[PDB]
């Protein structure tokens, strides 16, 4: 229902950074866009803004695994 | 037989049945560019005929 | 209509008469912006059906 504490394939703690990215996420997603209802913005737009170097920034490594799991899950307090 | 009365009204509404199969051929009556084909019966009688009321095998 | 004028130059004798033919078109009427106004919450199918750039069909009348 949250961002795991550790990468589910090797272990690494994303978990740690994971209210900072989600916070972070949603401030560049709104840069980018600039001012739109929320409604208004597809969720096929959002998702394509590259975010290699906020993740970098975070400090979190090059890892396929890590980077996957920390962009792709699903927040149940966004749903609910 | 066919081409007489089985298919009568078919080949009469067969120009304009949008759903036809066209074929770029010059119409000898009206002289238009292109032209309705069927193929009706299993010994496949190919007719061509046009809005004008062409019609090939003395229509 | 073009093609009745080419051939009415053709057969009085003119040796331009293909030269009055227009090429066909067929296309549809739903633009890059429509997509767009879709997309932004502007745009319905009710609102394309009102302006007939879309229509129901069953399958009889497929
Ligand atoms: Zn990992
Ligand atoms: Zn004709």
């Amino acid at each position: 229902m949250l961002i795991p504490v550790v990468c589910f394939t090797c272990g690494f703690p994303i978990g740690t950074y994971a209210a900072i990215f989600d916070k972070a996420r949603t401030e560049y997603i709104k840069t980018k866009m600039g001012g739109t209802l929320p409604q208004n913005i597809p969720l096929d737009a959002s998702l394509q803004i590259e975010l290699k170097d906020l993740i970098t920034a975070l400090g979190i490594p090059m890892r396929v695994c890590c980077r996957t799991h920390l962009i792709t899950t699903l927040d149940y307090r966004k749903y609910y | 037989g066919e081409m007489e009365d089985k298919y009568k009204i078919f080949i009469k509404n067969a120009p304009f049945d949008p759903t036809n199969c066209q074929i770029k051929k010059d119409c000898p009556n009206c002289h238009l560019d292109y032209l309705t084909q069927i193929c009706i019966g299993s010994q496949k009688i190919i007719i061509l005929v046009c809005r004008c009321g062409y019609m090939s095998n003395r229509g | 209509q073009a093609c009745y004028k080419a051939a009415e130059a053709r057969k009085k004798g003119d040796k331009d008469w293909e030269k009055h033919k227009i090429p066909f078109i067929q296309n549809t009427r739903f633009t890059p912006q429509m997509a767009k106004d879709i997309l932004a919450g502007t745009l319905t199918l009710e609102d394309l059906v009102a302006q007939g750039i879309c229509e129901f069909i069953t399958p009889e009348e497929a």
